[PDB]
């Protein structure tokens, strides 16, 4: 009882700071990208910014216009932080280490990101106004339609599984990755992970809509802190998702010759060090994935929901189908299915 | 009806002259206050103008 | 009592408690010029309804017959070694059935909105 | 008289760079995608040998 | 600009008196129905019937004019302040510039006779 | 926290506004000081009335004044919103926004120098030093 | 009936350009009515020239279109050189023509970056805002101000160039070369940045004339006509260079026309600081602007001229003249009526920006939402014209 | 219907400049009758539609000179 | 020739017209290459190189209070009223600044002091409507106002920023050694 307690406590507060630095990150290298520094005013080197903006942001008032029912309007920055949290159990931090195991893990982590929609929708209706509903539907018809393609790559790297745990999937993953069989794979589920947050490669809503801050314009305070929060969690765990099902998940190299030369025996130092290594691996899958996202921010203009809608149906769609039918056909002109 | 990038230049000296353009579809006020009683770059109209502006 | 419950009771309570400590801690003072939505720092009348083009409303009522057969797929593919050969076949020919119903879609170009932006094609033909 | 002026030098700068610099960069594209078929079928090589040796290791449990 | 504003008017000068007659009979008809549009729209404190009075009252102001010419100019302009207050673009403070006197009484000591306009030399 | 997050609101409308965006440049950085443009009166601490303020602007200026969650602040930059400016004497203009808003740090300059700017600002971090939020209450 | 919803672009939005409130009516997200509206930021500054002395009107011109200083500054001297008949030294002429062309640098610069950022580019946003550093360090050296100087005056120029400028603009041309290269490498060949401007804000050539478009817009829609080459000024005639000018009137040959001006503008400022001749930079006589601080400190001729140039001004003679040159916004001109005293009868400006927001409405109808913020960009507003 | 004149004249009862509000019958011209003036004639005409909730045309309100017109009229509904 | 009238020697140039777009089959680029470049998004991972190049970079930030940016001795800040070698005010009330100012921002009363010297006994500046054109320090003969560098004097009210006869005595008191190096280098060019 007090060993499962303090172990939430450790990865809770793991996770929860590197949210927040994420952004302190960002700010960096979008600054180094466009040739000037970044924060360093508030800390020893520009670190806890983001706690500077934190214990600013919970001391804004919290404002409620009158077209709004107030509930809705607070309502949704809680069921969209939890939903942007849930999702972190079932990441593996190295083998059959989540904070629940369960069997079936990519039906809940695909499940959980099914339910991340509605607080883009439903904040719409709060302060309804005609010129906020509509982008809220533009916003929400994108979010679905990039998920259809989230849930597609899934089913098919689960065709070479079987299996929907997950630390099954990076077991099965030591003999080769999915990403260098599956390379254009990648590619497309790197985009559909840009759109599935609305970053702005693919955003529309805060730059381009009818609001100048997006569907969240008219908030201060905790409705604001907990939207900024669930983004870079969403950030973080579409790049958990990628991690493990696409890349390695905790799997470097092979490392058995290299303890056999340092270790003698099984000891807490031998599953220190190898907790090390496996979460190390996990963390600069991640580290580089979380750059790639900054990266691809800096360089580009922004989309038509024509443009987004035209690339989601009519484009990816059309090969996505393809995939479906190329891959299982050669699972079987080879004599090759996976058991479960 | 010649041109089609006359009228804001004919609107323009509307407001600032008093000059009318008969024929002229969407005539009215641009680049002063809606409110605005006078026609601003007259001889007789004075240089800081009759009204002023206060948050009361 | 394993480790997955005390999250999902958890992650609330430090929701809970955030939105709180703001209750508490700043001040509220609001009037009436305060409250009132954003556009732009111009107030406006609200149209009571608007119109809406077809292909909005289209993008999602026609995303849960896609999204019903992604869950369709996902039978199969936990059983994928037990019907070797055989559902293998009936799957491909259910995925067939799909994709001919999408060629209609994308042969009517349901999704895509014209432009009512036509440059005159009509040429000038006088007297 | 004009003395103490900024003059150009007698010989003259040299040429600036005004034109276009953008020299087409990389390989052709049939050897992105034949380099991109070869991962590929490698990738797919070494998946399939893992699945047929996932499927004799669940034959001997 | 091929198409205009929603409530314009080509502006067009009549050479007779009683069509520009029929045409601030119109005009007084176009104000006196979206009077309760303008209370709704600049969110007065008042009544209805006060912007309709006044509507009425900035008509008994020009009712004498004789010249035709100058009933054509004041005719263009108040159909211009009609454009403007109905498409809401005007404000409610630039609104409530028509009513200066209802909103608030200036104050005690308002000068009258000679006598009171005299000690604060007409202020 | 009130200063090293600081937040304005992108009212810049002119002449001055070009000035601030060399406050946005690589070589006078404010993502260094911890300043951005949330581009919306509902997020931003502070307001900079950055240009002239016409009478046709005057409301506006306010109700955008209005909306900002309540520790705010706004900082006039430029001489032509301090005073009216090079157009004091104009029909259509406001003699500064002390009349419409209640500022707290003038920066002078009819393009005021990115530095001056810049120094503006620190001024008015300054007087979030001495704010006394909670000395306040025990009634000092 | 089509019922259409409007909105605003209101004022206090990041792609209107802070100053533009735009009534736009819509149906779905076509735009089938569109109504900008402005005199947000107008200030009457054509009434207050009328109160003012020439010398003392010339600030008055750098304050509207804010981007681009010396050119307005030129347009306004050139219009009272011609009605005080003087005639300009040879050095104040090839002086004149290169700030105006650093000034058509920072021009375009300030303008193909913040609309690459209206549609959502942000790096180019800081890497134009870099080398616009480098060049307001030139302006803080010519004239004593960054932003705002009083350099070109009716006379001719204010003073002389600093001591080792020259061997400067050369330092700093050598790498602006490369460093517009770079900017034109993921704006020119980006699909994105392809697909969002490509059959966006066509004007066909005879449009582009009734609407009074100039410029860049008139030169996007295939038109050949610039009048520094056309009704050439300023010795732009002893310089060599080319003119770009697009095809289809779309915003991307709106686009690839301001990119190749760019180097058009490099090329103006090479040729002009190799043939810099010396000489006198004002005009030869101190009846129409002052004496050297040396001179008027010794000659009591050139004290009475001094004294009586900054109290009363030079008289013009009596007369009315259009003078239009060309901003980097398009064709700028001024129309100034001259009593014979020292004050202007009447001055107008022709703001270039004017004629183009004029022309929203006939070119925006029927675009998307999206596509009614990239064709701002184009006709690139900057609001000390438009309104003043 | 009967009791729809009697609504017309409790709207045309609601006004001024009329010292005798027993004047209302059914022929009641809005000048000669009831001493009525250019402007009040479409003041009361519109005072007369927006009892009911109808809207009515420039040439269904220019020609409306009585009560009888008006209740002539009525039956656009 | 002669030409016929609505007619100059502009004739349209050789080679104004255009040649005919290039249809699908005429194009030297196999379908294959093409499309290559088409689902492996060439170019834009050109531009995304162009970036990843700028990451490995030099900065071009300042840190301001700490090291300042250009200054050229033209340069116009806040005003300064400078004094003779061996103290004396070198306003001699001209009122030629005041004749001057674009945004009338300058107001004088001069009155004989006395000694019998013309001095001004009120000079004035507001700075709120000052626009920093220089006029008023090109005009002065004796050169007795100047505009000092400092930009560094934002101020919390208004009263503060209007500028009597004493303020800009102690400016001109103060930044008497960097008018110094301003007016050496500046002062031939004038
Ligand atoms: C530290 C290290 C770790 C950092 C933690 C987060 C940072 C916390 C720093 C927070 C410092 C306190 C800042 C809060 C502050 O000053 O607002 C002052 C409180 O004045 C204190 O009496 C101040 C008493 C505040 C009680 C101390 C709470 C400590 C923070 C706990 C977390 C506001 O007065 P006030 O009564 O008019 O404000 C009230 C009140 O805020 C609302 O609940 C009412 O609804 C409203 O009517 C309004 O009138
Ligand atoms: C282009 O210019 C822009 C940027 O670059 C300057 C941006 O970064 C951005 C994005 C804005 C930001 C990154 C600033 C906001 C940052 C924050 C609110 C940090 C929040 C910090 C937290 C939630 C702390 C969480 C930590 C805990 C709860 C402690 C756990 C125990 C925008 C919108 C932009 O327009
Ligand atoms: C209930 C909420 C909605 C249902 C969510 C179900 C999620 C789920 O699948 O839980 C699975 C997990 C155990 O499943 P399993 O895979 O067999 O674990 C193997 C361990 N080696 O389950 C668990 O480990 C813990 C179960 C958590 C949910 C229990 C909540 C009970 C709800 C009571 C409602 C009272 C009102
Ligand atoms: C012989 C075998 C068969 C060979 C073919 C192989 C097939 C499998 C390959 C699949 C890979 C697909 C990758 C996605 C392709 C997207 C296609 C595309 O570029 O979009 C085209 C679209 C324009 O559409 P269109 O109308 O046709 O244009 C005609 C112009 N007249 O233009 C657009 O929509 C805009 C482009 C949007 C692209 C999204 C960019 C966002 C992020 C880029 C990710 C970069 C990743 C970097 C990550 C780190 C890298 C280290
Ligand atoms: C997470 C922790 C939970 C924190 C919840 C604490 C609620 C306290 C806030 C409160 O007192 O009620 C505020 C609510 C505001 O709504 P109202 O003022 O009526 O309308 C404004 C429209 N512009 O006023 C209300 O109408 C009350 C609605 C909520 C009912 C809770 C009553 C709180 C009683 C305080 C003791
Ligand atoms: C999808 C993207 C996939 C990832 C990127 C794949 C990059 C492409 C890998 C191709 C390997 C390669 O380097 O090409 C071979 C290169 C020139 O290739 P080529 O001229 O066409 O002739 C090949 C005949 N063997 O040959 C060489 O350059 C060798 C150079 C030797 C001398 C070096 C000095
Ligand atoms: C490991 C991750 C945390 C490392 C960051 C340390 C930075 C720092 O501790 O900063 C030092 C801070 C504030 O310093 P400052 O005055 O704002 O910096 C001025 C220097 N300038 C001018 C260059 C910017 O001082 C403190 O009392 C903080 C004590 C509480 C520390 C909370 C740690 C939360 C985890
Ligand atoms: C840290 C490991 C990063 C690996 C790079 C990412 C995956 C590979 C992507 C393929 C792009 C490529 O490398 O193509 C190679 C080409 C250069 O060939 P070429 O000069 O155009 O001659 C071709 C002439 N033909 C056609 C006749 C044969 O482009 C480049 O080098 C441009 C710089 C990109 C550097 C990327 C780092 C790798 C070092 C390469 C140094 C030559
Ligand atoms: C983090 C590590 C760094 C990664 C940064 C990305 C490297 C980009 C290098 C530029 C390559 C380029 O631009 O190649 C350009 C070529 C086109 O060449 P062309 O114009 O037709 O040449 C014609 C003239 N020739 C033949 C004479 C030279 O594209 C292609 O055919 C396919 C594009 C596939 C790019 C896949 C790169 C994979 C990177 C992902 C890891
Ligand atoms: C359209 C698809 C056409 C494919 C044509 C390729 C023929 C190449 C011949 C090599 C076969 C071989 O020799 O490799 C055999 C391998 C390894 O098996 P093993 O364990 O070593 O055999 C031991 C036999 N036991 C188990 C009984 C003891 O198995 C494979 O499955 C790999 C096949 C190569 C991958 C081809 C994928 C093509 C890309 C498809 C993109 C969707
Ligand atoms: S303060 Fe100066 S630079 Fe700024 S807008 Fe006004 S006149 Fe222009
Ligand atoms: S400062 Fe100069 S111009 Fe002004 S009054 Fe004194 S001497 Fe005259
Ligand atoms: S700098 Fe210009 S505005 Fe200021 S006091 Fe001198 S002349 Fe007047």
């Amino acid at each position: 009882m007090i060993i499962n307690i303090v172990e939430i406590l450790i990865f809770l507060v793991c996770v929860l700071f590197s949210v927040a630095y994420l952004t302190v990150a960002e700010r960096k290298t979008l600054a180094y990208m466009q040739r000037r520094l970044g924060p360093n005013f508030v800390g020893y080197y520009g670190l806890l910014q983001a706690f500077a903006d934190a214990v600013k942001l919970l001391l804004k008032e919290i404002v409620l216009p009158k077209e709004s029912n107030y509930i809705i309007l607070v309502i949704s920055p809680l069921i969209t932080l939890i939903t942007a949290l849930i999702g972190w159990v079932v990441i593996p931090l190295g083998p059959g280490i989540t904070l629940g195991e369960l069997n079936l893990g990519i039906l809940f982590s695909l499940a959980i990101g099914s339910l991340g929609v509605f607080g883009s929708l439903l904040s719409g209706w709060s302060s309804n106004s005609k010129y906020s509903l509509l982008g809220s539907i533009r916003s929400t018809a994108q979010l679905i339609s990039y998920e259809l393609i989230l849930t597609s790559i899934f089913i098919i790297i689960i065709m070479f599984v079987s299996s929907l745990n997950i630390t099954t999937i990076i077991e099965t993953q030591r003999v080769v990755w999915y990403c260098i069989p599956l390379l254009p794979l990648l590619l497309i589920f790197f985009i559909a992970s840009v759109a599935e947050t609305a970053r702005p490669p693919f955003d529309l809503t805060e730059s381009e809509s009818e609001l100048v801050a997006g569907y969240f314009t008219e908030y201060s305070g905790s409705p604001f802190v907990f939207f900024f929060l669930a983004e870079y969690s969403n950030i973080i765990l579409i790049s958990a998702f990628n991690g493990y099902l696409l890349l390695g998940g905790y799997l470097s190299f092979n490392y058995s010759y290299l303890f056999n030369i340092l270790f003698n025996d099984y000891s807490y130092v031998s599953f220190l060090f190898e907790g090390l290594i496996n979460s190390s691996a996990y963390a600069i899958k991640l580290v580089f994935l979380m750059f790639s996202f900054i990266w691809v921010r800096a360089a580009f203009p922004r989309f038509t929901y024509d443009n987004l809608i035209n690339f989601c149906w009519i484009i990816l769609l059309p090969l996505l189908f393809g995939i479906f039918l190329i891959i299982p056909s050669t699972l079987y002109i080879f004599d090759s299915f996976p058991t479960l | 009806c010649l041109y089609e990038g006359a009228n804001w230049f004919e609107r323009e000296a509307y407001d600032m002259y008093g000059v009318f353009f008969e024929g002229h579809p969407d005539l009215r006020r641009i680049m002063t206050d809606y409110g605005f009683e006078g026609h601003p770059l007259r001889k007789d109209f004075p240089l800081t103008g009759y009204t002023e502006v206060r948050w009361d | 009592m394993n480790t997955f419950i005390i999250f999902i009771i958890l992650i609330p309570i430090v929701g809970f408690a955030l939105l709180a400590v703001n209750i508490l801690l700043a001040v509220y003072k609001p009037y009436n010029e305060k409250l009132g939505a954003f556009e732009c720092g111009l107030t406006s009348f609200n149209q009571t309804r608007l119109a809406f083009n077809a292909a909005f409303i289209l993008v999602a009522i026609l995303f849960l017959p896609f999204d019903l057969e992604i869950s369709t797929l996902l039978p199969y593919v936990m059983s994928i070694y037990l019907v070797s050969n055989y559902g293998f076949t009936i799957v491909l020919l259910f995925l067939l059935i799909l994709i001919i119903g999408f060629v209609y879609e994308i042969n009517t170009n349901a999704l895509k909105i014209n432009k009512h932006n036509k440059p005159n094609t009509d040429s000038l033909i006088y007297k | 008289p004009s003395v103490g002026q900024d003059l150009p030098p007698v010989g003259g700068y040299e040429p600036v760079q005004w034109r276009r610099n953008l020299p087409a960069r990389g390989f052709r594209p049939l050897v992105y995608l034949a380099a991109l078929c070869g991962i590929c079928g490698y990738g797919f090589y070494r998946a399939l040998g893992g699945i047929q040796e996932r499927r004799e290791l669940k034959r001997e449990k | 600009a091929i198409i205009a504003t929603a409530f314009a008017e080509t502006v067009k000068f009549s050479g007779s008196k009683q069509e520009l007659q029929k045409r601030t009979l119109a005009l007084y008809r176009q104000f006196l129905r979206g009077a309760p549009t303008f209370a709704d729209l600049y969110e007065v404190q008042f009544s209805i019937p006060t912007i309709r009075t006044k509507i009425r009252q900035e008509f008994e102001r020009h009712r004498f004019v004789d010249d035709l010419s100058i009933q054509n100019v004041l005719y263009a302009k108040g159909h211009m302040e009609y454009q403007e207050c109905i498409n809401f673009w005007k404000q409610q403070a630039q609104f409530l510039k028509y009513f200066p006197e209802e909103d608030d009484i200036q104050g005690r000591h308002q000068p009258s006779n000679f006598v009171d306009k005299f000690l604060k030399n007409r202020a | 926290a009130r200063q090293g997050s600081f937040w304005p609101v992108t009212f810049g409308l002119a002449c001055c506004a070009v000035e601030m965006m060399h406050v946005s440049a690589p070589r006078y950085d404010q993502d260094r000081l911890g300043i951005i443009f949330r581009a919306s009166p509902r997020q931003s601490d502070i307001m900079i009335v950055a240009g002239t303020l016409t009478n046709k602007m005057a409301p506006v200026l306010r109700q955008v004044y209005d909306q900002m969650p309540e520790p705010r602040w706004v900082i006039s930059m430029g001489s032509c919103a301090n005073g009216g400016g090079y157009y004091h004497f104009s029909y259509s203009v406001v003699r500064g926004c002390d009349r419409i808003v209640p500022v707290d740090v003038y920066v002078p300059g009819c393009p005021p120098t990115s530095e001056a700017l810049m120094y503006g600002v620190f001024q008015l971090q300054r007087k979030m030093r001495n704010t006394k939020i909670t000395r306040m209450w025990y009634r000092k | 009936r089509i019922r259409a919803f409007t909105i605003n672009f209101g004022p206090q939005h990041p792609a209107a350009h802070g100053v533009l409130r735009l009534i736009l009516e819509l149906s779905g997200e076509e735009i089938i009515r569109s109504d900008p509206h402005v005199g947000l930021l107008h200030r009457g500054t054509e009434k207050l020239i009328e109160y003012k002395t020439y010398m003392q009107a010339l600030p008055y011109f750098d304050r509207l279109d804010y981007v681009s200083m010396m050119t307005n500054e030129q347009v306004f001297s050139l219009a009272v050189e011609k009605l005080l008949n003087v005639e300009v030294p040879l050095r104040g002429k090839y002086i004149r023509t290169m700030f105006g062309e650093i000034t058509r640098v920072l021009n375009h610069l300030m303008s193909v970056c913040s609309h690459a950022m209206d549609v959502g580019a942000l790096t180019p946003f800081l890497w134009g805002f870099e080398e616009r550093e480098k060049l307001m360090e030139f302006y803080e050296r010519v004239s004593g101000a960054r932003l705002h100087a009083a350099y070109v005056r009716p006379g001719g120029v204010s003073q002389d160039l600093p001591a080792g400028l020259l061997d400067d603009i050369y330092m700093w041309a050598t790498q602006f070369g490369d460093r517009l290269d770079e900017i034109e490498e993921l704006l020119t060949d980006n699909r994105i940045w392809k697909l969002r401007t490509v059959n966006i804000g066509t004007v066909t050539a005879q449009d582009a004339l009734n609407l009074g478009l100039s410029g860049p817009m008139l030169r996007g829609s295939g038109i050949p006509f610039d009048i520094r080459k056309n009704a050439p000024y300023d010795a732009y005639d002893k310089v060599d260079f080319d003119v770009p000018v697009g095809m289809n009137g779309d915003c991307y040959d709106r686009y690839l026309i301001r990119m190749a001006e760019f180097r058009q503008s490099l090329r103006i400022i090479e040729q002009c600081c190799n043939d810099m001749p010396a000489g006198a930079v004002k005009v030869e006589d101190f009846k129409i602007n002052s004496p050297p601080r040396n001179l008027m400190k010794e000659d009591m001729e050139a004290l009475i001229h001094h004294f009586l140039l900054y109290t009363k001004g030079y008289s013009v003679p009596p007369g009315e003249t259009y003078t239009a040159i060309e901003a980097p916004k398009g064709e700028m001109g001024v129309y100034v009526v001259s009593d014979g005293s020292e004050r202007p009868y009447k001055c107008k400006i022709r703001a270039p920006g004017f004629a183009h927001l004029g022309a929203f409405d006939h070119i925006a109808r029927g675009h998307f939402l999206p596509d009614a913020v990239a064709i701002i960009g184009t006709m690139d507003l900057v609001f000390g014209e438009v309104d003043r | 219907r009967p009791d729809a004149e009697k609504r017309i004249a409790a709207v045309l009862e609601s006004f001024d400049k009329i010292s005798n509000p027993a004047a209302i019958t059914p022929t009641a011209s809005f000048a000669k009758d009831l001493n009525l003036d250019s402007l009040d004639t479409v003041e009361v005409v519109v005072a007369i539609e927006e009892e009911f909730g109808i809207e009515i045309p420039d040439k269904e309100a220019d020609e409306i000179k009585s009560v009888n017109q008006a209740v002539e009229y009525i039956l656009a509904q | 020739n002669i030409y016929a009238g609505g007619s100059a020697a502009a004739a349209p140039p050789a080679g104004f017209r255009i040649h005919r777009p290039a249809t699908w089959e005429e194009s030297e680029e196999g379908a294959l290459s093409k499309a290559t470049k088409y689902f492996l998004l060439a170019e834009m991972f050109r531009g995304l190189y162009v970036v990843l190049e700028q990451f490995f970079r030099a900065p071009y930030t300042i840190y301001y209070p700490f090291e300042k940016g250009p200054v050229s001795p033209r340069f116009r800040g806040e005003h300064a009223l400078r004094r003779y070698p061996s103290g004396e005010e070198r306003c001699i009330a001209c009122k030629l600044c005041e004749a001057i100012c674009p945004a009338l921002a300058i107001t004088i009363d001069a009155e004989e002091r006395i000694d019998g010297s013309r001095r001004t006994t009120k000079y004035d500046i507001d700075m709120t409507k000052c626009i920093y054109c220089g006029y008023c320090q090109e005009s002065c003969p004796v050169d007795a106002i100047v505009e000092t560098p400092n930009v560094e004097y934002a101020t919390e009210t208004r009263e503060e920023l209007l500028y009597n006869k004493e303020k800009l005595l102690a400016n001109g008191d103060k930044w008497e050694l960097e008018l110094q190096y301003a007016l050496d280098a500046d002062a031939p060019y004038r």
